[PDB]
């Protein structure tokens, strides 16, 4: 998958949809040196 | 076939009269109570369906009461209305199965097939709300599991209005059918007091005319708010018990009306998340929700240490749960009263000297189910 | 040695000594986090608040020493509202990680949430979350699940003796992670994996491999050293999973080495 | 002695031992509740692996058995009634300790 | 309800005074369940009166449960539910017993207890005196050791299997 | 009730009931409170017996459905008393 | 006291011993007719060191039920052949 990127900072990943994916979690992006992989989803962020 | 797959009634018959029937239960003692002790409360619940399996809901209701008293907690009213409603559809299930197979034992054959169509239509309901055709682990200690689907109640209505013709036609094949009368009318009478000494329960009492009945006597749910006529028997012969079965069917069919007409909106699980797991939309988006979810399924809820005996009007008789919370999440001991057990104990007194066919019919009036006896 | 009343009954308690230690002496157990004997007392994480028999406001249980015939209602309702009060705050940001967090079987925060915390959520905004701080071959820091019971630093400065790690920043954003990338290696680095209140710090080598309700917990002693410290080996059926220290006054006292771990 | 009354095979009243103790606190926990009250764990025996699926197939009749108690003497006497070999261990309550927030500020 | 708790309380006092050669204590579980204790020798006389009128027309055993507990000077702890009809209410007497002391059977007093004597006998060691016929039920034939002994593995010590060389299970 | 057997003119039999009652319990030492209570209600009920020659309201007076059974209840109390002093 | 109970057990041995050939006959057991007897004697040796007062009479209570079963044809060929452990690996 392509790595999703947002200019903001903290983002919330639910794994797609509401109440059909993993528990809502916020992936921090304090370090631009690395991608923000989701805990359950496995989807990277930056 | 008359031994219900799991009975070994050895008997020292004469020429063709019995001299003493000698029941030997335990042929299906799966060993339940030992198992229950090792499993937490929520994980113990299914065993109860596996008990009096013909009457699968009322057992669950018996348990959920048995815990709620210990847990000191009260279901939201709608849940109580479901709990009584399916308590009653199940009332009809056991009575159908009872009157029917009791007929099949004496060769009527037909009424069977006329009814299991209906009984199948009832399993369409367990199918619809619980997702299982039977053994619907649906009643919960906290109240009830998922809410029932919108499309259901009219569907129950449409059936219930038309069921009565069916039960009636059954009654035309039986109650007047004087062959059937002669086979079961002078057997097997039990003295009204002598019942009480043996602790007969439910219909086996009412057949001998004693007034007692737990729903009227020590009501546990909205039975305060339903009105129905208990049918007392008289002679105590199998025939009276039969008419009690039928009439109680009609009366349950009365209850369904009232429950349909007063079925309040509101929640169904108890609010107390410490006991009732959070709804999925919620547990996935707030911390405490997820945590109580997690612990409710991992360790399970604790119960205050204590002991009790609840009992309710299960279709065969009162169903009785004696259990003792140690305070841990695993109940310490959970003796399960089985109404059938007492009956079958009383059988040999009730059946001395009777013809060998009549002992077969009289096993059936006892309407016993061995899965419940062997617990 | 002063008389003092735990809620009702009199108790001839030792002079001074914290209210917490008093109820510990009667055996009733106050909810706790930051405090830890064999470590040091601290005023953070005010989950130990308890109500004086008369004085209107609650005080930290591990703070005030008992004296002069005090009575203390641990079960007093105001105490209970206090505890719910705090617990909602702790849970206001700890990430929904219970299924994946390796601490999940017995994290003290869960059980404290069950016994005391109000069940409904009523936070309705956005949790803060923070980047990881890599630390060594062993410990798997995750933070975010961090709750600033400083504890681990009080471990480091007062037992490992290393003071490499420490608190940083103020308000929210303050972090118990050490500033600068530098790795923290020490011989007592392993025991923090035990000491860490939650899943914020858990052993990488054992990670994910098992769950607490599963493993059997045999008692024995270490052999890597002749020091002979007591332990609780933990096995998931026919195979060892993880080692933990078993407290014993003459030797290990709740601690364990590291090469042995 | 009630060995004849119990149907237990001689092997397991003989060639194994009970191991009475009051359980240690899980150290990950700060809790104390489960610590108290004697229990009567037996010794472990062999447990291999299922050739299929890798399950931990097991031979011994009674590995998982465990029993709470209120007093140690009652426990020892208990196993004695059973005619059981035993390994009684001491209750090991932590020594009380002095604590002082201000001792941190001596100098 | 306070009311029921009252009536059961006073009634517990009532029986407590009527026959105190043996009522160790008449605790009321707060959710309205009375339950007096009995010295094990005293089983028949109490239960006897328990059918006999004063108000204690508590006919029909609901059950004869046998709670076990490894501790205590005598482990097994027998329990008797009872129901009175006209005053529709339930009580629950109970005793205690040694592994070896033979307490008497209570079949005559409550009438429908014949099956239970056999039950508890085959689910426990405990023996009931003056019982016409204790024998195994809820088991196999041999089997031996009582289950529900609170010890004793659920997996038991045995298994059946059919074996062709001998052509038999 | 099926076992229950109709018994006309209860009253006589009743008088034999309460008299056999008071007599068989008449051996009770004042000690135990059993004699106290059981006589207490007994004499009250019996007082109603003399008080109520009619049956139709009589069983509205004993507060027990079908006095015809409760005579056998008292019959149970008779053997009860037969046991009371064997129990001493 | 002991001895009063030992006579009980001897009575029990008489009953078992005499009954055994009937057991082999009626059950169609092909065990050597002697072997059952010997095995009986052995089972009688199994508790041949019990010394408590009440425990031994309790032992003959549990001893009655078995002959009680074989005489009533309760149990079966399987159930009574069970004692010989014949399928076990040495
Ligand atoms: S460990 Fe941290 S995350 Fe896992 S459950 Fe306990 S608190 Fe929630
Ligand atoms: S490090 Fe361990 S102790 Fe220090 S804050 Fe993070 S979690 Fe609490
Ligand atoms: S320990 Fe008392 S404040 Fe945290």
């Amino acid at each position: 998958q392509p790595v999703s990127e947002v200019g903001s900072r903290v983002i919330s990943c639910d794994g797609g949809g509401g109440a059909l994916g993993h528990p809502r979690v916020y992936i921090n992006l304090d370090k631009e040196t690395k991608t923000g992989t989701c805990g359950y989803c496995g989807l990277q962020f930056r | 076939p008359a031994a219900h797959g799991v009975l070994r009634l050895v008997m020292e018959l004469s020429g063709e009269m019995v001299r003493k029937c000698d029941p030997h239960i335990g042929l299906l003692h799966r060993g339940t109570e030992k198992l229950i002790e090792y499993k937490t409360y929520l994980q113990a619940l299914p065993y109860f369906d596996r008990l009096d399996y013909v009457s699968m809901m009322c057992n669950e209701q018996a348990y959920s009461l048995a815990v709620e008293k210990l847990l000191n907690i009260q279901p939201p009213p709608r849940a109580q209305w479901i709990r009584v409603l399916f308590g009653e559809i199940t009332r009809l299930l056991n009575h159908i199965m009872a009157v029917t197979t009791h007929a099949l034992d004496i060769g009527a054959m037909t009424p069977f097939f006329w009814m299991f169509e209906e009984r199948e239509k009832m399993f369409e309901f367990y199918e619809r709300v619980s997702g299982a055709r039977m053994h619907a682990a649906y009643i919960r200690p906290g109240g009830v599991h998922q809410d029932l689907p919108l499309g259901l109640l009219d569907d129950i209505y449409e059936f219930s209005k038309n069921f009565s013709f069916r039960i009636d036609e059954l009654e035309e094949m039986l109650t007047n059918n004087r062959i059937w009368r002669n086979r079961t009318v002078d057997i097997g009478v039990v003295t009204a007091e002598d019942a009480l000494n043996y602790g007969f329960s439910g219909v086996m009492l009412r057949g001998s005319g004693i007034q007692w009945d737990l729903r009227k006597t020590q009501p546990y749910d909205v039975y305060d708010q339903v009105e129905f006529d208990v049918p007392i028997g008289s002679r105590g012969d199998c025939y009276d018990r039969y008419l009690c079965r039928v009439e109680e069917m009609r009366q349950s069919l009365r209850i369904i009306s009232q429950c349909l007409n007063k079925m309040p909106p509101g929640e169904i699980k108890v609010d107390d998340a410490k006991v009732s797991p959070p709804k999925r939309a919620e547990m996935k988006t707030s911390m405490e929700s997820l945590i109580h979810h997690f612990k409710l399924y991992t360790e399970g809820y604790q119960v205050p240490p204590g002991a009790t005996y609840t009992a309710i009007e299960a279709p065969k008789g009162e169903f009785g749960v004696y259990l003792v919370s140690d305070g841990s999440s695993r109940p310490y001991r959970c003796k399960i009263k089985a109404p059938g057990f007492a009956h079958l104990a009383g059988l040999d007194k009730m059946s001395k000297g009777h013809m060998l066919a009549d002992v077969v019919a009289i096993i059936g009036t006892q309407d016993i189910v061995f899965g419940e006896v062997d617990r | 040695l002063i008389e003092v009343f735990v809620d009702g009954q009199s108790v001839m308690v030792e002079p001074g000594t914290t209210v917490l230690q008093a109820c510990e002496k009667v055996g009733m157990q106050i909810p706790r986090f930051c405090y830890h004997e064999r470590l040091s007392v601290a005023g953070n994480c005010r989950m130990c608040l308890v109500e004086i028999e008369k004085a209107p406001k609650v005080v930290a249980a591990c703070a005030m020493p008992v004296m002069k015939g005090w009575n203390i209602l641990t079960n007093s309702e105001k105490s209970k509202k206090a505890r719910e009060g705090v617990m909602e705050f702790l849970l206001a940001n700890h990430p929904l990680d219970c299924p994946i967090c390796d601490q999940g079987g017995e994290c003290d925060l869960q059980d404290q949430s069950m016994m005391f915390g109000s069940d409904r959520s009523r936070f309705l905004e956005g949790k803060r979350a923070v980047e990881d701080k890599n630390i060594g071959p062993l410990v798997k820091t995750i933070m975010t699940r961090c709750i600033q019971c400083t504890r681990c630093i009080r471990f480091a400065s007062e037992i490992a003796g290393v003071d490499d790690l420490g608190t940083t920043g103020r308000g929210n954003d303050m972090q118990v992670g050490t500033y600068i990338e530098k790795m923290f290696m020490s011989e007592l680095s392993g025991n923090i994996i035990d000491i860490c209140p939650v899943g914020a710090l858990t052993s990488k080598p054992y990670a994910f491999t098992a769950r607490p309700w599963e493993t059997r917990k045999t008692e024995s002693i270490d052999v890597m050293d002749a020091v002979g410290s007591n332990i609780v080996v933990s096995t998931r059926t026919g195979e060892v999973m993880r080692i933990l220290p078993r407290m014993h006054e003459d030797i290990n006292e709740e601690w364990i080495s590291d090469k042995t771990r | 002695d009630i060995t004849t009354l119990t149907g237990v095979p001689e092997e397991h009243i003989k060639t194994r031992k009970v191991r009475i103790f009051v359980p240690a606190r899980n150290n990950m926990q700060s809790g104390v509740n489960n610590t108290k009250k004697w229990k009567m764990e037996f010794d472990t025996r062999e447990r291999w692996e299922n050739p299929l699926m890798g399950w931990s197939s097991t031979a011994d009749p009674l590995s998982n058995l465990v029993l709470t108690f209120s007093t140690k003497e009652d426990a020892v006497a208990f196993a004695e009634k059973n005619g059981w070999s035993f390994d009684v261990e001491e209750r090991k309550v932590p020594k009380p300790k002095s604590k002082s927030y201000g001792a941190n500020f001596s100098w | 309800n306070d009311v029921v708790h009252k009536q059961l309380s006073a009634f517990g006092q009532y029986v407590a005074e009527i026959l105190p050669k043996y009522v160790q204590q008449v605790q009321v579980s707060c959710f309205n369940e009375l339950e007096i204790f009995i010295h094990p020798d005293g089983v028949i006389p109490v239960l006897t009166f328990l059918r006999d009128h004063t108000n204690a027309q508590f006919k029909s055993l609901a059950d004869l449960t046998a709670v076990d507990v490894p501790t205590r000077q005598n482990r097994f702890e027998i329990v008797y539910n009872l129901l009175s009809l006209r005053f529709n209410s339930r009580i629950r007497v109970k005793t205690y017993t040694d592994e070896l002391t033979p307490i008497e059977s209570s079949v005559t007093v409550y009438k429908a207890a014949n099956w239970y004597e056999r039950e508890i006998w085959d689910m426990f060691g405990v023996f009931f005196a003056n019982h016409p016929d204790l024998r195994r039920i809820l088991t196999d034939y041999g089997f031996e050791g009582h289950p529900f002994r609170k010890d004793f593995p659920l997996s038991g010590y045995v298994e059946l299997r059919y074996d062709d060389e001998v052509k038999r299970v | 009730l099926v076992g229950l057997a109709v018994c006309e003119t209860p009253h006589e039999r009743l008088k034999i009931l309460y008299t056999k009652i008071l007599d068989v319990l008449g051996q009770i030492p004042k000690n135990a409170a059993y004699r106290k209570y059981t006589e207490q209600i007994t004499n009250e009920k019996l007082g109603m017996v003399k008080a109520e020659p009619d049956v139709k309201k009589l069983e509205e007076q004993l507060q027990g459905g079908q006095i015809e059974e409760v005579i056998l209840q008292a019959e149970n109390e008779l053997s009860l008393a037969r046991k009371m002093l064997r129990w001493k | 006291d002991m001895n009063e109970a030992k006579r009980r057990v001897r009575e029990l041995y008489r009953a078992w011993y005499r009954e055994v050939p009937n057991t082999v006959h009626l059950f169609q057991l092909d065990i050597s007719v002697k072997q059952g007897r010997d095995k009986v004697r052995e089972m009688f040796m199994k508790n041949a060191h019990v010394t408590d007062p009440r425990v031994v009479d309790l032992l003959v209570i549990k001893g009655k039920m078995e002959l009680e079963e074989t005489i009533n044809v309760w149990k079966q060929r399987t159930h009574i052949m069970r004692f010989f452990h014949e399928t076990e690996a040495p």
